């Protein structure tokens, strides 16, 4: 552990809680992509299968369990509890164009041809494009509410901090994972326009 | 190689 990954993890937990508490308190999931939340739940489900083969630390186990619980609870609030406010008509990204190719790529390009590693690879490639349905919904509909932009800011900052974490670990530990890195760069690049607009408009009380 | 990150 280093400060960059810790801040990265804390930023990710912040985004997850901001969204869950926003839907819970308002009793509405207006402007939220249910599709992106399904993809994030699929990411945690396929990545954390090691919970049954490995113990890293109490922190690592707890964070995995918290991410799974909060992602499944967010999906529950959108598609079941507050389904009356789910804007299905505007959440129209065809997620088959993400899942089917990412699925194909994880089987073909991985560190090892074994079920657990292939599923971990799938979680890494899928996370890189998981926010696309949400950004697509915002571009279709009229802008984004301020709390929704704060969610997007902490989520985007999380994997950007993971890139800094990987520079650190490469320098001090000689550790590198090109699959996680390339996918992490893809994940961050997709937030470029949102970041520019959040800093120039949202942080200046515009949009 | 054991996965030590999230
Ligand atoms: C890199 C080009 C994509 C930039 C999106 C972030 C900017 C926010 C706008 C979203 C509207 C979404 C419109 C739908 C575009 C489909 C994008 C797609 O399929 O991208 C494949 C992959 O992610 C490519 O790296
Ligand atoms: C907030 C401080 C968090 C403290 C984080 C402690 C990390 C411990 C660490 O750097 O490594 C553990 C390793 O398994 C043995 O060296
Ligand atoms: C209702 C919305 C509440 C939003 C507040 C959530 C609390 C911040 C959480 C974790 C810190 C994560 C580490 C990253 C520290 C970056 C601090 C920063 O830049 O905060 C400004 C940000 O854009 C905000 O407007
Ligand atoms: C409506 C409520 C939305 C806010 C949801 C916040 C989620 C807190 C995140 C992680 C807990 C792990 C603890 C480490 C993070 C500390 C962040 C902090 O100092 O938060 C104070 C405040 O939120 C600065 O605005
Ligand atoms: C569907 C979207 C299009 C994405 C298309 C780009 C995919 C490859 C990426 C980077 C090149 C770096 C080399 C990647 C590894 C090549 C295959 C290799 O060496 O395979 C042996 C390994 O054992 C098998 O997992
Ligand atoms: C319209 C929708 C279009 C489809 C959107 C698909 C999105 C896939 C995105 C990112 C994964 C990129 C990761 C590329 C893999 C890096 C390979 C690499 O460097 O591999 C080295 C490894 O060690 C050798 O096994
Ligand atoms: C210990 C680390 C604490 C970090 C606290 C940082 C607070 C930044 C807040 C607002 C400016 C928004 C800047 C745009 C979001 C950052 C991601 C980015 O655009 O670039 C990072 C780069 O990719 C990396 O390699
Ligand atoms: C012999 C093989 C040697 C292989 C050695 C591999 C070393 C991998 C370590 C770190 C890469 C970290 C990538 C950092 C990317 C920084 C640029 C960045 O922030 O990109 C996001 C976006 O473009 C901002 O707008
Ligand atoms: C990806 C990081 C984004 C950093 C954003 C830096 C802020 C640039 C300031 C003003 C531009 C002019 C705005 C005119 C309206």
């Amino acid at each position: 552990m280093n400060i960059f990954r810790l801040t990265g993890d804390l930023s990710h937990l912040a985004a997850i809680i901001i969204l869950l508490l926003k839907i819970w308190k308002s009793r509405s999931c207006a402007g939220i992509s249910g599709k992106s939340q399904l993809l994030f739940a699929l990411v945690f489900t396929t990545r954390y299968l090691d919970l049954f083969t490995s113990f890293i630390s109490l922190y690592n186990t707890s964070m995995k369990l918290i991410y799974i619980a909060c992602s499944y609870a967010t999906v529950y609030l959108i598609y079941m509890k507050f389904k009356a406010t789910y804007d299905g008509n505007h959440d129209t990204f065809r997620v088959e164009f993400l899942i089917v190719p990412v699925g194909g790529l994880s089987f073909l390009v991985n560190h090892d041809f074994s079920p657990l590693e292939i599923l971990w690879t799938f979680s890494i490639y899928l996370e890189s494009v998981a926010i696309l349905p949400q950004l697509f919904m915002i571009s279709k509909t009229g802008e984004a509410e301020t709390i929704t932009t704060h969610y997007l800011f902490f989520l985007g900052l999380y994997r950007a901090l993971y890139l800094v974490n990987w520079i650190w670990r490469y320098y001090f530990e000689g550790f590198f994972d090109l699959i996680a890195v390339v996918a992490g760069v893809v994940q961050t690049v997709l937030y470029c326009d949102f970041f520019y607009l959040y800093v120039t408009k949202v942080l200046k009380g515009k949009k | 190689a054991e996965k030590d990150e999230l």
